[PDB]
RNA sequence: GGGGGAUGACCCCAGGCGGUAGGGGAGCGUUCCCGAUGCCGAUGAAGGCCGACCCGCGAGGCGGCUGGAGGUAAGGGAAGU
RNA sequence: AGGUGGAGCCUGGGAGUGAGGGCGCGAGCGAUAACGUCCGCGUCCGAGCGCGGGAACAACCGAGACCGCCAGCUAAGGCCC
RNA sequence: ACCGUGAGGGAAAGGUGAAAAGAACCCCGGGAGGGGAGUGAAAUAGAGCCUGAAACCGUGGGCUUACAAGCAGUCACGGCCCCGCAAGGGGUUGUGGCGUGCCUAUUGAAGCAUGAGCCGGCGACUCACGGUCGUGGGCGAGCUUAAGCCGUUGAGGCGGAG
């Protein structure tokens, strides 16, 4: 078993949530499919993330497909504090919450 | 009494009244107290800052409230107000006293005028060897008039004078030693 | 002369907290009402710290009843009887009995019964 | 091996298992000790008698030891400006129930 | 308060004890100055993290995990507590 | 006189509120009208005179809350559920 | 820096390590960033990278949840789950049982009166000269200005107008 992530993510940590809480603790070539033809962004991220995943293992954690995510999460921190229009006086800055994303990759 | 004499082998003077006597802490202490007291230092925070700006404490009917203190860094409140008056002059007649039944309780150590003379502090790696131990450890040294040259100087400095050498001085827990000229300072008493 | 009070604060906190076991939604942390929901608590701990001893009082209450009457009549009856007694007058217990022990209870039941009618 | 007397409080119902025992620093400090404890409600073996039959035999059990107040924390508090925090006390020392 | 207290403490009974402004007494930790013939620590200063011994208590001690360097005062003093 | 027993008196330091209501009674006013106010005699509450009762209800009847969960008699008030 | 035309206001923000030895090379990838190797006493010490707490968002697990009321909750009894202070306790609650939050100002307050969204740190009876009682104590005639001298530590001691 082996581990992807990533933070720095510029993302609504919230829907890449519901991301995994599909594809999560599933098949690997399996929801590989799930994001390859799911729908909202993240997804192409969270693929990513499953890539560098089933790699780190085989190449340097190790027995392929057997394989899958034994679990699957993500984090937010770091915001982006943004300024927006002064209450038209007073400034209302919202945040780009950053976004986490790690995520388990076992075999079997 | 036991006004034993230095040169140890040598003779044994007298104890002074004086000395001798009882004990008397409270002003012991005090005593003491008179003592860091008109010896110590001062301080405080920023009169310019801490009531150095302008301020716009601001209107009101809007949603917030009010150059002063609280609200950071700034203000102080009543702090190291340097203006902070340190002295304490105990009382003559008290010092004075203190010392006194003080140094009795030094008592509970002769210094032969005749060293007055030994010329090296490594002579006092001597007339060390001569009567040492942990009270020792304490020291205390003092002549009488003029201090007992190097015998000023080692890992114990501290030379009163037959006049000048106080509770300040070793009154602390302590040990000792005085010139004559030393006992000098009885006089004083 | 600085204060950082610091390190301490905090700690009392914790302090409460623990206080704090893990109650309602909330509090469960809350620094406050936290605090508070406390107070609260307590006292009431207390009253029902002296309370108790009562619900008791009541309990052996029934499962008195329970038999009191089971064999035929009140405590108002087995009481007035009961006390007629001399050289035995006891109650709690004896419930717990009259259920632990059917033959024991039972018997008084009856020098009972007696004492009285 | 169960009976139930009564002693400066019915704390009764026993025979063996010690009982956790009210306090009595008097005849206590007899560590492992003996004594003897009025009766009144004589249940033994299915047989019983008044506990005024009784009132003149008895038991008696040994001073085992001198339980320290098992835990117990009262918050006394109220919105009335009120506080105050104070930890159980009600031990005693054990006693095995010594039948007879 | 009172009957003898050896320093404790122990025994009687009298005798209450709910309490805000507010009055009197007693204690607790907080950062500092003593080192009143005081010094612990790389097999952890300290803060942190967690706990079913000690105290009416405000705190203590003490044991397990953390973390990189301190500082503790058995006693009196001081205060931006 | 005093059964009492524990209040009393003077000197002196430190105070707080300096505007309250609620109930019974005797008066004032008032349409003998008001949870009205205004003086008196006792109580009452005081942000804890916290608990019982009267459903619930400071508050009116009983009660003086040092602490003791698996004791015992009663108050007022109750006992067909 | 920044708002102010101006006079003027006027911030925030420090910390790896013993030293860089600061991460060659290989991996998924457009990269950032993540997986290995190597420095290494430790990198959950890793580049705004010492300690790095709370609030607050996650990932799993125990227990618990669809004829049920209250922030609370706390007293009783029960079942599941763990017994590094074992025949005693942990945690969670199904029921029932008794329960009006918390602060200021108020005759009186649950409050529908106000105070507060949440956490952490700042933040409020102080100092000086007088006077005033009480107390710890030095002499009863008690007591010292300012200054002169002595001063690792720097040691007080003389000063007699008042």
């Amino acid at each position: 078993e082996a581990k992807a992530i990533a933070r720095y993510v510029r993302i609504s940590p919230r829907k890449v949530r519901l991301v995994v809480d599909l594809i999560r603790g599933k098949s690997l070539e399996e929801a590989r499919n799930i994001l390859r033809y799911t729908n909202k962004r993240g997804a192409y991220f969270v693929a990513k993330v499953l890539e560098s995943a089933a790699a780190n293992a085989v190449n340097n954690h190790d027995l392929e497909d057997r394989l899958y995510v034994k679990a699957a999460y993500v984090d937010e921190g770091p915001a982006l504090k943004r300024v927006l229009p002064r209450a038209r006086g007073r400034a209302d800055i919202i945040k780009k919450r950053t976004s986490h994303i790690t995520v388990i990759l076992g075999e079997k | 009494m036991e006004a034993t004499i230095y040169d140890n082998t040598d003779g044994e003077v007298d104890l002074p009244d004086v000395f001798e006597t009882p004990v008397r802490s409270d002003l012991i202490g005090k005593a003491v107290r008179a003592a860091q007291a008109n010896r110590k230092q001062d301080y405080g925070s920023d009169e310019y800052a801490g009531l150095r700006t302008p301020a716009e404490s601001f209107g009101s009917g809007r949603g917030q409230a009010h150059r002063v203190p609280q609200a950071v860094k700034g203000r102080s409140a009543h702090p190291p107000k340097t203006e902070k008056d340190r002295s304490l002059d105990l009382n003559d007649k008290e010092r004075q006293l203190a010392v006194r039944s003080a140094l009795a309780a030094t008592a509970d150590v002769v210094v032969s005028d005749d060293f007055e003379d030994l010329v090296k502090t490594q002579e006092v790696v001597s007339l060390l060897e001569a009567l040492d131990v942990h009270a020792d450890i304490d020291r205390l040294f003092v002549t009488s008039d003029e201090p007992s040259t190097a015998a000023r100087n080692l890992a114990g400095a501290d030379v009163a004078t037959a006049s000048e050498v106080n509770t300040e001085d070793l009154a602390p827990g302590r040990l000792t030693v005085f010139t004559e000229s030393a006992l000098a300072e009885v006089a004083e008493r | 002369p600085r204060a950082k009070t610091g390190i301490v604060r905090r700690r009392r906190h914790k302090k409460v907290l623990k206080r704090a076991k893990g109650f309602w939604g909330s509090r469960s942390k809350q620094y406050r009402n936290a605090f508070q929901t406390l107070l609260n608590a307590a006292t009431y701990e207390y009253r029902d710290r002296r309370n108790k001893k009562r619900d008791f009082r009541r309990l052996w209450i029934q499962r008195i009843n329970a038999g009191a009457r089971l064999h035929g009549m009140n405590y108002s009856t087995f009481i007035n009887g009961l006390k007629r007694a001399n050289i035995d007058l006891n109650r709690k217990v004896l419930a717990d009995i009259a259920a632990r022990e059917p033959e024991a209870f039972k018997a008084l039941v009856d020098a009972s019964r007696n004492a009285r009618q | 091996m169960f009976a139930i007397i009564q002693t400066g409080g019915k704390q009764y119902r026993v025979s063996e298992g010690d009982v956790i025992r009210v306090e009595s620093l008097q005849g206590e400090a007899g560590d492992k000790v003996e004594l003897k404890a009025l009766f009144v409600g004589g249940e033994q073996t299915v047989f019983g008698e008044d506990a005024g039959k009784y009132t003149v035999q008895a038991e008696v059990v040994e001073h085992g030891r001198g339980k320290k107040i098992y835990i117990r924390k009262y918050k006394s508090g109220v919105q009335y400006r009120r506080r105050t925090g104070h930890r159980q006390n009600f031990t005693a020392i054990k006693i095995l129930g010594i039948q007879g």
